[PDB]
């Protein structure tokens, strides 16, 4: 079989989708999944709606996980012709972090480490982290008062080399070097559709 | 042939009810794919992506002396809301929805017939929402936890027990807690992240206190959280052993009396179920070698859970939980009969005498490299499997 | 282990033909099907679970299918079909229609009539997995009269041939 | 017809054919029977102007 | 760790290697020649 | 019924195989006196699941039979012919001595007749020999064709059947002489074969029992030639000139040496010998009745089909353990072939142990010389002989359309309006019908000119002596060829000249 | 039919009061709805959308000594502002609105005769402010 | 090699004996995507042998392709022809190659395989 | 069935509805007590209501 996806909103297993785009990246601390629901509509019958708003996600990718963390937004279109359309957008777990405010009490952190203002600044909203770089020690740790939970973090992992993007199981990877796990010679002539 | 009756042969057309005389009958089938064309190379790809919707085209015709009247009545009819029912003429009975009707009727040209260009669609129906389908390949345990909850919570309260025994029914909560303990440290080995140093710590710092179990709601908490870290160490057969030793610990009853062999006993049944729950999940997450494998590891459950639901009905103790373990039984041998029958479908292919494993895995498959697939599952010297050999379909 | 292989699956009660006797009517002698009771050495009777094909074929032939609007409409409490039919997956309709055909002059036009039915009913037998390749040889003019012989192309449980165009059906452990 | 106790059961005279209709008999009656046993106790408990085996609680 | 049973495909290439380097010089293995006969043989007999 | 709705009025056919009955095949054996079933008289058989009670049990018959059951479970109706056992038949006993104490655990099997008959048991330590005898004797199967009695650590095998058919057991296969990972150590097994066959019955009523009563399938569970000599005859005798035929074919066996076996056979076109080797570990008319039900339930409607091959003559329902010498060896099986013998051999080869099951090779009837003693190959393969059969019916039903057609010989100038005829005409649309049949009941041809003759009896008999009506309908026909016979020249060429 | 008068069969066609003489009639009714083909699935979907706006084909033709004349006339009809009320001949009375009206005349070829094709839509007023 | 060994039946839906299906279980491994063995006793035979004829003609060109195919022949060819009763006559020309290119500005391109000398 | 032989009209209750329950009666066989002919030869020619009204 060329499936590949499986997506569950909560066990719902899509068979609907009638397109999808899943984006991961390191530049970045999320993903973005964006799922392409029918959705009719019978205008006498009953009719049922799903609000989610947050309802969370995961694609599992031809038999394997891919994404995990409908957050974004539900997107109902309308159209005389190929109306009735449902646009679902899912970010990653790791994303209050990206909306949030800090709210820690004190904002002084003081005689603490990198990982330990990381620690904090995330067990605010339950997003496990995946620390496998280091840990480097600093005397003084104010945060800007309600800055952003991830402008502080990347301000704190810039000053010292930590890429900071997330997982698959919907952790929160602190990296410095590489994911191990090399895989495919991709030759031209062999498989590139199209390369730039 | 010469004896070919059409009108015998082919179906009057009607949609929607109505009837009507055709005079073409056409389709549109197909299946959509991709297609690769790797640069610099001479290869090319493939990919089956789905099903084509089918299109029904007709051409309809009036000759009668009242056509007007009967061309105005099926344009009233194809113009009705939704898709309705279609009989092709050469493919029988399926749901349309018109998309087009030309109505072609001249009068110093052609005048008393009436011609009517037709254009279905194949349109299924659909189920408002998300076609949400179920999710019958994964056991729930939420239900089961918050039902083994409410039946702890009623009948543990360390707090209005008679005063000589609150100290030993303590100890047996304690206890308990340090045999799931052992099991996480037996199930864990090799894990060297600081997780570990951290939840032994925390398993240290609740048992080595004194007042934390005398609350029926730290109690419960530890418990739950325990068992959730025990199942969240490893993955499948791991974790068989040690959960079957934590069902064997708490198959013991309580010498106590009244209130306290109560309490005492509703330790050992939280502590039974919520076993007898992550050992159906843990052998959930594992493929089944063999049909009879998998329902004896369904039968080993369902009788635990029976077991469990005899205790909790016997003198109407708890009539709730009684109902909430069969609920969650049913539940169980759904997913594990399944799981035995249709994760991987194996047959019993009938080989004429004893063959090779690489022999027996061409044939059937096409693909020697699977040989290794028919050891898992076959006993026999790996030069002679047979001569009856079971795999899966094709 | 190494004497595993009876699928622990069973049979339930199956209807037969001639179980409970034939009617003559001095037309001929017709079936009239049933449940079989099989006795026992000491008592203890039991229903028989043999020809499963040939038992699902009877119910499907022998059952009124829900019938097609009409203008007039039906009675209600005649309009064929079975309100069980509303819980079942497969999005499938039980029972034939064999018995609603539109009948007319030219009985060789009612004879292909009724092969199609019959055909369209019958193919529910390979739908559902039991069959593989069910055909009928309608052939006969008469005054009324018709033959209908039916056959069910049926596999063994254990799959003996290797190669195929097609899969083992889906429920081959019924002996088909 | 009605058994000895109650239990109204189907009448094999010597011409019967074994169908589904008498298992439908079968659990007609056991609907009837299980409503008496099951439903019209905890009913005529709950009202305390007609209990009849539950007035100690 | 350290060593397992190899990849059947991995198995087959390396003996295959070692037969057309120690034996024949380093002629590839042509299909269906006895060679690839007895290539085929060796893997069969180190698989079992 | 009267409560119903419509008008189409369903009426099932009272009992289900009528798929059947247009195979029937017979099969002939002896019966034991547990049986109900009257003796020398065919009779009907339904299912499986009443023979031990009619034919006794262990018996030959009740032992066939349940092969033709095996092999294909539904498109014949099977008919018995069961015979009542000789009178001064005398049954063969062989023995079988145990010699222990055992010393360690362990499992005894053995496998005697098929693997039907298979016996397991367990042996602990210290058991001694009459005890392992004695569990032995409780575990054979009761259906073995050899009832077994224990005494003292002897085993005593009587065959069921008194005659010469008890002699066809001689390659018991044990478990006790070798390492295998379960094996009683101290324990032997010798075999001995006391006793032995003895007088057959010679029936020759083939008239009586069966006489217009048209089979298809002939099965004999026998090998007395004799029987086989008068089976023959009465397959002949209904392929005969004088009475309106009943086509069929038989299948007998013939087990024993290379001499012997081509001793055993003749000329006999209707016959299909099973050539069967002297240590042969399966009772003989088992797999013979195998190969006849499989050959009589697959080329039921289709008549061309030979019985030859992996896929379409291969005997599911026959287990052999293989063997270090494999039986025939190639000399001999080439020699069987041309002597016009079926030869069976084991399938996949799995080497030694190992149960297998046997196919059939050449699927070929005992003919290699016509009757002026010409050689040919006409009816050599089984399949041309149902081929012959088939294009007779057919012909047969075709020149129906002439009965009461009025014809018109001596003028040929049929009339304007009647509905005559004339040998001319007749001839070019039976013509016309032979070569529409090419390729399903005929070859090609050779010259359609002067293969197909139609003369009236007023040209044939002398004159003044024929009689209006009558006609002579000669054709020349041959069944449909299949294969090659290429002739490779394989040859390299080094130099090149575009 | 046999005895089938057309004349007496098809209404005289006519628009916004100007009566013509029309060769054909024609329409274009439908209903239009989604298409659903979930991805790796053998199902498919469909969902009703409305109704589908009908339009109306007819060609007119004027065969007399002041063709030139009534062509001119019914050009300035044809043109006048807004919906009007049209006389379909097979379809009666309908509210349509020109869309379209080729005027085919020449001279050396064939003079006398002029055709016209018409290309009307059901035309019905909301109201004005969106209901 | 080629010719006499049976490859793989095509798929029936009568099916074939599993130990039956012909073909080598060794071509589970090789890279060049291709069977191993010729398909000339699998002909559907069929009268009016001339058809036959034409027909084992075409399976043994196929079949004998992969020599050019591995690299070892350039141009093979067959000259299958007669109808007689049964017989048949089925020269096979190998067309070879030296192992030193004597040869300058081919439109081909050298054998893989030369070494052998074809 | 006897009456339905001697060309007699029967009527049963339509719905299964058990005892007491009101139900509604319908008409089996709509034919006419015609069973045989003149010159006493059976006949089927006026056994249905129908043929009775087409001869007419």
């Amino acid at each position: 079989m060329i499936k590949p996806m499986r997506i569950f909103i909560g066990g719902e297993e899509l068979v609907t989708y009638t397109s999808a785009q899943l984006q991961r990246t390191k530049k970045q601390m999320t993903g973005s999944l964006t799922v392409e629901i029918f959705l009719d509509y019978v205008p006498t019958k009953p009719t049922i709606v799903n609000a989610v708003r947050g309802k969370e996600i995961l694609v599992y990718i031809m038999g394997e996980l891919a994404f995990t963390g409908a957050g974004g937004d539900v997107s109902v279109n309308f159209s005389k012709g190929n109306g009735y359309s449902v646009t679902l957008t899912a970010r990653g777990r790791t994303k209050y972090l990206i909306d949030s405010s800090q709210t820690h009490p004190t904002g002084f952190f003081k005689n603490t480490s990198d990982k330990k203002v990381i620690e904090t600044l995330v067990k605010e909203h339950n997003v496990v982290l995946q620390w496998d770089a280091e840990e480097i020690d600093e005397p003084k740790v104010t945060l800007r008062d309600g800055n952003r939970i991830y402008n502080e973090i990347f301000e704190r992992c810039n000053q010292n080399c930590h890429f900071a993007y997330e997982t698959r199981d919907g952790k929160l990877l602190i990296t410095d070097g590489t994911n191990g796990t090399v895989g495919e010679d991709i030759i031209l002539g062999y498989n590139i559709l199209d390369f730039s | 042939g010469p004896c070919y009756n059409p009108d015998a042969e082919y179906l009057p057309a009607s949609f929607k009810g109505f009837s009507f005389d055709a005079d073409s009958s056409d389709s549109d089938h197909g299946r959509n794919g991709a297609e690769a064309e790797f640069v610099f190379g001479e290869r090319t790809g493939y990919a089956d992506l789905g099903i084509k919707i089918k299109s029904y085209q007709l051409r309809a015709r009036f000759q009668t002396n009242d056509h007007i009247a009967q061309t105005n009545a099926f344009i009233a009819v194809l113009e009705s809301p939704g898709p309705g029912l279609l009989v092709h003429p050469t493919r029988g009975t399926v749901f349309a929805a018109c998309r087009s009707a030309r109505v072609t009727d001249s009068k110093v040209d052609a005048a008393g017939v009436t011609y009517v260009e037709l254009d279905f669609v194949e349109a299924n129906s659909v189920l408002s929402g998300f076609g949400l389908v179920g999710n019958l390949v994964a056991l729930a345990l939420a239900p089961i936890i918050t039902a083994t909850e409410g039946s702890f919570k009623r009948h543990f309260s360390p707090d209005n027990i008679r005063y000589y025994n609150t100290e030993a029914v303590v100890s047996t909560m304690a206890q308990a807690v340090t045999q799931v303990q052992n099991a996480y440290l037996a199930i864990s080995g090799n894990d060297t992240s600081q997780d570990k140093w951290t939840t032994v710590r925390d398993f240290r710092n609740v048992l080595i206190d004194e007042f934390t179990f005398y609350s029926p709601a730290n109690a419960w908490n530890v418990l739950r959280n325990g068992f959730a870290i025990l199942d969240a160490a490893a993955t499948g057969s791991d974790k068989f052993n040690v959960l079957r030793n934590l069902i064997n610990w708490s198959s013991t009853h309580s010498d106590l009396d009244g209130e306290s062999g109560d309490a005492e006993n509703a330790i050992f049944t939280a502590v039974r179920v919520l076993s007898a729950a992550y050992l159906a999940k843990a052998y959930t997450e594992t493929a089944a070698t063999t049909v009879n494998e998998g329902l004896t590891q369904y039968d080993l459950i369902a009788a635990v859970l029976e077991q469990e639901a005899q205790i909790a009905k016997d003198d109407c103790h708890d009539n709730e939980f009684f109902l909430q373990i069969r609920a969650f039984a049913v539940d169980v041998a759904r997913v594990m009969v399944n799981r035995a029958y249709n994760s991987p479908s194996l047959i019993v292919y009938a080989f004429p005498g004893t063959v090779h494993g690489l022999v027996a895995a061409w044939e059937i498959f096409g693909d020697a490299k699977r040989s290794r697939d028919l050891e898992a599952r076959n006993n026999g010297s790996p030069w002679a499997v047979g001569p009856k050999i079971i795999s899966e379909r094709v | 282990c190494t004497v595993d292989v009876a699928d622990r699956r069973k049979r339930f009660w199956t209807t037969q033909i001639a179980a409970c006797g034939t009617s003559s009517d001095d037309c001929g002698d017709c079936a009239r099907p049933g449940l079989q009771l099989m006795c026992n050495g000491q008592g203890q009777v039991t229903v028989s679970t043999d020809n499963y094909a040939v038992g699902l074929a009877l119910n499907i032939l022998l059952t009124d299918a829900s019938k097609a609007d009409t203008g007039c409409g039906w009675t209600p409490g005649n309009r064929g079909g079975f309100w069980g039919d509303s819980f079942r997956s497969d999005n499938l309709r039980s029972g034939s229609k064999i018995r609603q055909v539109p009948t007319r002059t030219s009985m060789r036009e009612t004879v292909s009539l009724i092969r199609a039915y019959a055909l369209d009913d019958l193919k529910k037998l390979v739908t559902y997995g039991v069959a593989k390749s069910v055909d009928v040889d309608l052939t006969y003019r008469g005054s009324n009269k018709i033959d209908m012989t039916v056959i069910i192309q049926g596999v063994d449980g254990n799959e003996s041939r290797v190669g195929l165009t097609g899969e083992r059906i889906s429920n081959a452990w019924v002996w088909s | 017809t009605i058994t000895e106790a109650g239990n109204c059961a189907a009448c094999w005279t010597t011409d019967h054919c074994p169908t589904l209709v008498d298992y439908a008999v079968n659990v007609g009656a056991r609907l009837a029977s299980v409503i008496e046993r099951t439903i019209w106790p905890a009913v005529r408990e709950s009202d305390p102007f007609t209990a009849v085996t539950s007035t100690a609680d | 760790c350290t060593i397992q049973r190899p990849d059947p495909q991995d198995l087959r290439n390396d003996i295959a290697t070692r037969f057309s380097t120690n034996v024949l010089g380093g002629a590839p293995i042509i299909p269906e020649s006895n060679e690839f006969y007895v290539v085929s043989l060796e893997y069969a007999m180190q698989e079992e | 019924d009267a409560l119903s709705d419509g008008f189409v009025r369903l009426c099932i056919d009272p009992s289900l195989n009528f798929f059947g009955e247009g195979c029937k095949i017979l099969v002939e054996g002896q019966m034991t006196d547990d049986g109900s079933a009257t003796p020398d008289a065919v009779t009907c058989v339904t299912s499986e699941l009443d023979i031990i009670e009619r034919f006794g049990q262990g018996s030959v018959l009740t032992e066939s039979l349940r092969k033709v059951f095996c092999t294909c479970k539904s498109g014949v109706s099977v008919y018995a012919l069961p015979r009542e056992d000789a009178a001064a038949g005398v049954k063969a006993v062989y023995t079988l001595t145990i010699a222990g104490p055992a010393t360690t655990d362990g499992r005894v099997q053995l496998y005697m007749g098929e693997a039907e008959y298979a016996v397991d048991i367990g042996v602990d330590a210290g058991d001694t020999a009459t005890d392992i005898a004695a569990a032995i004797v409780a575990a054979i199967s009761p259906d073995f064709p050899y009832a077994a009695t224990a005494a003292a650590g002897v085993i005593t095998l009587t065959a069921r059947n008194a005659g010469t058919i008890g002699n066809h057991l001689s390659v018991i296969y044990t478990n006790l002489g070798s390492c295998t990972s379960v094996t009683p150590e101290g324990v032997t097994v010798t075999f001995a074969q006391t006793t032995a066959g003895s007088v057959n019955p010679t029936p020759n009523d083939y008239a009586t029992v069966v006489n217009e009563c048209c089979f298809a399938v002939y099965v004999l569970s026998s090998d007395d030639t004799d029987w086989q000599e008068n089976l023959r005859d009465w397959i002949r005798s209904a392929w005969d000139c004088s009475k309106p035929q009943c086509f069929g074919h038989g299948y007998v066996f013939n087990k024993g040496t290379l001499g012997q076996v081509l001793a055993d056979g003749d000329n006999s076109a209707e016959l299909s010998r099973l050539a069967l080797p002297t240590t042969y570990p399966v009772l003989p008319y088992l797999t013979n009745a195998a190969y006849g039900a499989l050959s009589a339930c697959s080329t039921c409607n289709n008549p061309e089909l030979n019985i030859q091959g992996q896929t379409f003559g291969l005997l599911s329902c026959i287990n052999m353990p293989e063997s270090c010498t494999p039986g025939w060896t190639f000399g001999e099986v080439t020699q069987l072939q041309a002597n016009g013998f079926v030869v069976s051999g084991p399938s996949t080869t799995s080497g030694q142990g190992n149960y297998t099951s046997p196919y059939i090779y050449n699927d070929v009837t005992n003919y290699l010389r016509d009757e002026k003693n010409r050689p040919n190959a006409t009816f050599r393969d089984a399949s041309s002989r149902r081929l012959a059969a088939a294009t007779g019916v057919a012909l047969a039903e075709f020149l129906q359309q002439f009965n009461g057609l009025a014809v018109f010989t001596k003028n040929t100038n049929i009339r304007t309006g009647i509905i005559g005829t004339n040998p001319r005409l007749m001839l070019g649309k039976i013509r016309k019908w032979a070569q529409d049949n090419v390729g399903t009941l005929f070859s090609e041809f050779d010259n359609i000119n002067e293969d197909i003759q139609l003369l009236t009896d007023f040209e044939v008999q002398p004159k003044c002596v024929g009689q209006p009506g009558i006609f002579h309908l000669n054709m020349r026909y041959r069944p449909p060829v299949r294969g090659a016979r290429i002739n490779v020249n394989m040859a390299p060429a080094l130099f090149d000249n575009c």
